[PDB]
């Protein structure tokens, strides 16, 4: 299991130099396959990310979401675990989020990302 | 536009050692307050606010408007520390402010000051280690001292932004 | 006196030289970290925490409680104020405060104010 | 510090209207110049600029000084036409900054005017398409004035630049 | 008028429907590149240089020079004012003016010039 | 040919993604092997990119250096023409270069490359 590895935080821009890492996507919910096992989310500028599910879903999701998982290597992310952002009080600013991401990647030495 | 500085700047560039004061803002967080002095003998004028005299009379003096009354007046004087990534500042903070970092009226806190020694010491516990905008004047003093003009709940998204070209600012050197 | 944006990353990273803390050149006592609450045990003498950031493993995160018990749910973003305390070598963190988060946007901020501190903080 | 502004900004923001004037910066092209009035006679005491009147004796009057005089002094007031990646603008540049975008002195420059024709056409043309920063002040009767020009500073300018396309993504 | 500072690869894309010329939607009439001379020929009504930016291949650029001949040696760095000329399918450049970059800062400030000038510019 | 093809302005960290693809890398000259015929160039950010010639070099080089080439399995850059740039006149400022590399390929749209 992924959840005690350290996860990188991407947008969709990246999924290719991130083949079989455990990472942190985020991003807002678009499209659920039917059935429930593969839905797609768009970055925060826009590029689509495609989260498939070793299983069905359970809930709704919708809105900006959160998720954990693999890279695979047709560029995807084996989705382990995900999260709703919590939006009852104010919009998720996701290009901002976008702009963290890059931000991050810009300058690992002040976020650290490995071991 | 508005005078951003960070606490470590405002001392490192020295703002208010000289002439006239100066003004600037920053994002920090309270650190402490001081539950002590946090409160003063008002006088019970309008709009008058110096410290009355405490006449054990059952009266009370402000020699400001050279007058006595029996009724009081509670007024806010928080000293606080403010501190960000980097440094701390102390600062002082008048009624407008203190009742915004605090959450309750001078008059509704000076009472509990009686009460619950406790329920008092609640406010203050609770109001630490939370952040805000403080707009500060700065001035020196002899015998620098800090006043809190203005507070305002943090925008995040605002202060997000801010810190990105700021961090991009960095890069360019 | 001053307080720390981190990651717990780099909290794990920071040595203890003479009994203080490190993070490269950086002293560190006080630090806030934001991060999602997987796991929550009562305890009996306060509440302990398995926090998570993404950046490492889950830290433990544990504040004083008192009993003479408002646990955060898991699943749910919280900033933490609070001091870092190694012992048996392992590091935890020491709870100053936890204001579970309103306004999402204050974590996306909290990576930007971990970053622009380090930046800084470096000379 | 300064005020930066794209020509586009400056006619937008319409700086010019208010009581007072403005001041704006920038990084412009000089795209056309009018060579049809850029010299004129001037009162020859040092410091006053008025268009002395030539008198077609050989006598030139200055209805400021009162006084009429044998002697010169030609004067430039170029007007320019200067433009960016989005808008183009005219403004009016007096002896000091005209010097500076055509590289000769009003004074030694005028006498080729007559001189040569073909002479003179030169500078108006290895001045063209050539940039600057310039300085601008601006009040309606709009009226750019040029209060200064410096030679382009890419670096900084570059910086400038960094951060403005960035400052665009936090949209 | 207005002057637009553009890539070889901007041009040789640019559209020309509506007797007008387009990258993006932008309309271009005089423009600016800064690129690498490649080749130049002396012809006898007026020069002809091959001018590289990397964006493409390098594209044509023709100034015409009088003669009733120093040209610009090859491998070094230029900056020409001009404008779009589409000829039979067959963009090219027709050069008001080439001045070589004396600092080549100027180079890399092109490059954010133009960037910049087309986001501002398509809306 | 490698000059009539669209190349890449890359940076040292971008190597990577642009495996086999055509680029031109600026930056400094720092070691120049003893056969001449491999150089190493470091970019605005410090990172270094490899140079390698199929001949060697035919002159002393040093300063700011363009280089285009193919990158090559190994992530290095099989040059196919260089440059130095020139800089009496005014400092070459690489990091703000770099800074524009970067932007560049943030924002492909506005400096597309290729037809
Ligand atoms: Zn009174
Ligand atoms: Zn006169």
């Amino acid at each position: 299991d992924m959840m005690d590895l350290p996860r990188s935080r991407i947008n969709a821009g990246m999924l290719a130099q991130f083949i079989d890492k455990p990472v942190c996507f985020v991003g807002r919910l678009e499209k659920i396959h039917p059935t429930g096992k593969m839905f797609i989310l768009s970055d925060g500028e826009g590029k689509n990310g495609t989260i498939e599910l070793m299983e069905p879903l359970d809930e709704e999701i919708s809105g900006i979401v959160e998720v954990v998982g693999r890279v695979t290597a047709k560029a995807t992310i084996l989705c382990t675990s995900y999260v709703q952002f919590k939006e009852d009080s104010h919009p998720f600013d996701l290009g901002l989020y976008n702009e963290a991401v890059k931000i991050i990647h810009d300058f690992p030495q002040f976020y650290p990302l490995g071991i | 536009n508005t005078n951003w500085k960070t606490l470590y700047e405002v001392k490192s560039e020295n703002l208010g050692q000289g002439d006239k004061p100066d003004y600037f803002s920053s994002v920090a967080t309270v650190v402490y307050l001081r539950k002590e002095n946090c409160m003063y003998q008002a006088c019970p004028t309008q709009d008058c606010n110096k410290k009355v005299i405490d006449q054990q009379n059952g009266l009370y003096r402000c020699e400001k408007c050279d007058t006595e009354f029996p009724n009081f007046k509670y007024r806010m004087i928080l000293s606080v520390n403010i501190a960000d990534f980097q440094e701390n500042q102390w600062v002082t903070c008048f009624q407008e402010s203190a009742e915004a970092i605090l959450g309750q009226n001078a008059a509704y806190l000076g009472e509990l000051k009686d009460k619950n020694e406790q329920a008092f010491e609640e406010v203050f516990q609770n109001a630490n280690f939370r952040s805000f905008i403080f707009r500060v004047r700065v001035k020196v003093e002899t015998y620098i001292k800090a006043t809190v003009m203005d507070v305002k709940p943090v925008d995040y998204r605002e202060y997000g932004r801010r810190l990105v070209m700021s961090i991009r600012r960095s890069a360019l050197m | 006196q001053h307080i720390v944006p981190c990651t717990i990353s780099q909290l794990l990273s920071a040595t203890l030289v003479d009994e203080v803390f490190r993070i490269g050149n950086v002293e560190i006592s006080q630090v806030t970290i934001v991060g999602i609450i997987r796991h929550a045990e009562k305890a009996p003498t306060n509440i302990v925490y398995k926090i998570d950031d993404m950046t490492a493993a889950p830290m433990d995160v544990r504040q004083w409680v008192d009993t003479d018990n408002t646990v955060v749910p898991p699943e749910t973003y919280v900033k933490v104020a609070g001091h870092l305390r190694s012992f048996q070598n392992k590091k935890s963190l020491v709870a100053f405060k936890i204001m579970p988060l309103e306004d999402m946007n204050e974590f996306t901020t909290h990576i930007l104010e971990v970053i622009n501190a380090h930046m800084v903080l470096s000379k």
